[PDB]
């Protein structure tokens, strides 16, 4: 019925890792697309847009639409016995009570499998209106990880001020003040340090930064980051995954 | 503070 | 009179790391061949079997059979003042209240001594019989701690199944179930891998994960774990130390 | 007002590391010899005097004398936010509410800026006088920290020997009783380990090792320890910031605990 | 349970 | 609260 084969099973992995500490229990959507899902937190104050497109499996073969109700922390239980470079291989029946996951070893003739016992989740399907950003960032993932766990020992909040000439990430706290200020950049043979502003209006939003250290846990998942900001929207920040995308919106704080 | 203040339901 | 003088304090530094956390308080019994302990855990499901043989220490001499009981987490506070690449002296009188250790720096010029006070433990000796083994496993050690820590977060027990292909090391919990299967597996490349399979009788026991959990901190004795089963006979652990043995048993549930 | 820059902030960082768990609250007296801070822990037990001297920062340049009372946690949580290989500037006006901090990326154009909102400290400056010890010990650092955490294991207390033999580390506990001895060690073909002993008098006193361990939280900024000793005065241990200096003062343990 | 019922005492 | 002996500011001057 499903079957979708990881040809390096890092990629679950982090995804998972990038997903846990923000929503415990989610509904995987498995259809002709591929792997989806979304998820509030508990908060109600982000939501999680995750897409995995068909092309990024070796052989993805979904017969009928199926909704698998996974605890992340077992997943994470179950993906930590798999290495980086294993094969991995999910599984799962019509009517399924459970999810099967394969790793296979590169090397050795070794084989593990798991079989995850599916939940019932009831989740409240969000539609998401495919929206128009007054300001889209492009940064390194790193980058905006250290800057947001600096600014997050200082403070509970973030000031994001989009204009042409950069980006302003500043805070206040009991401490004092901070502010990190990137700059539009590029640079030919080391591109991983590029930042991009496409801006058509200077755009400035609260945000907390609990909720983006937590999106962070991406950083592994991409080199780039891209931040869409607009007045009346929430803030996505968005990491590639090669066919596919995970995105975190996230409330400004008003 | 709500998420689905900008997100419409189903 | 006894000197145990071990050219690497290492060695020693990992067999009591590798026991502390299972037995607490331990008798070492030194005589001709060496350093041997003898220990069950509190709750009497394992025994740890250790073999330390004089051939190991660069001198050794013991004049007479003595039993050194040693609370093994003082003993863990003592040795962790030693280097890893330092050369260990271990020093007793024939009617000793303390034991005497001595660490000496290879390059520099720099002597530690330290005197650990010895406690009174009853000595519960246990007869360990020749056992022929329906099934020996030889595999990377750091493979089974890996399987046993995966498996230890999924469930309290393991079911380890060694048949004519290989072994299937099986759990089953409320999250669900798992398995890791490995097989006869011999390279002339990378050799630190191999797994050997000598069977003679299909075995499957069932053992607590936490127990084999703890065996693992043995890991850093030795590349190769040794894995020998009977169906009603105790599970042995066992890892080299080139001059001895550092051996788990582990009674089914 | 006062501006100086560190072209690599690490040293500051190291230097906020290896005070903070002793003493949190201090001045930074900011003058035209450079940045000094002397301080005592909550106790009165062990002092803190650092010297950061002009030569270290490119331009550095202050008008007028000014204390900057700063609390360590939250400088060093600020400095948290500096990449090693940053390039650092502190700042302060002539009539200061706060301290300002500048961490500028090498590489792209990246600017990190920081206030910290300054204290009112009065601190209690006390004249160290230019003492010629009985006994000076050029030690590798890390050496003394093993030797200090492996005593604080088993003791809280450790009495240093110096004599012409070498200078021994012994302390007693529940365990049983332990003792380090080194000799010097003139010279070797990698002279990081080396050991030096001068001496014109034998000491002999007892300190407290769970100050010793604090102290060694200093390891980070030099490969050699310095110890120095006499009888009635207190222990010094003196770690080389090269354009300045960071040294600690131990009182000996004078009790029956 | 209890390792004595496999190794004498 | 009196200074107890293990003091440094019994072996530093004002």
């Amino acid at each position: 019925m499903l079957e979708a084969r990881l040809e390096q099973a890092s990629l679950l992995k982090r995804v998972v890792d990038a997903i846990k500490d923000l929503v415990q229990d989610c509904n995987f959507d498995c259809n002709d697309s591929g792997i989806a899902l979304q998820a509030m937190d508990n908060s109600h104050v982000a939501l999680v847009s995750m897409l995995l497109k068909a092309e990024g499996f070796s052989p993805y073969r979904c017969d009928r639409n199926i909704a698998l109700g996974i605890n992340l922390v077992s997943l994470t239980k179950v993906l930590r016995a798999a290495q980086n470079e294993d094969i991995l291989t999910l599984k799962a029946d019509d009517s399924p009570d459970a999810v099967n996951l394969m790793f296979e070893s590169a090397e050795t003739d070794r084989i593990s499998e798991y079989d995850i016992k599916l939940m019932d989740i009831d989740q409240e399907h969000l539609a998401i209106p495919e929206t128009e950003y007054a300001a889209t960032v492009e940064m390194p993932s790193a980058e905006f990880q250290r800057i947001c766990r600096d600014l997050n020992a200082l403070s509970e909040s973030v000031v994001i001020e989009a204009t042409k000439e950069g980006v302003k990430f500043s805070c206040q706290g009991d401490i004092g003040s901070g502010s990190v200020t990137i700059r539009q950049h590029t640079s030919v043979d080391k591109p991983e340090q590029n930042v991009s502003i496409a801006l058509s209006e200077p755009v400035a939003l609260t945000f907390s930064l609990k909720y983006l250290v937590n999106f962070c846990k991406a950083t592994s998942l991409s080199s780039k980051v891209t931040l869409c900001l607009s007045q009346e929207v929430p803030l996505l920040v968005e990491y590639g995954l090669g066919s596919g995308h995970l995105r975190f919106y996230l409330a400004p704080k008003i | 503070t709500d998420i689905r203040n900008f997100f419409h339901s189903k």
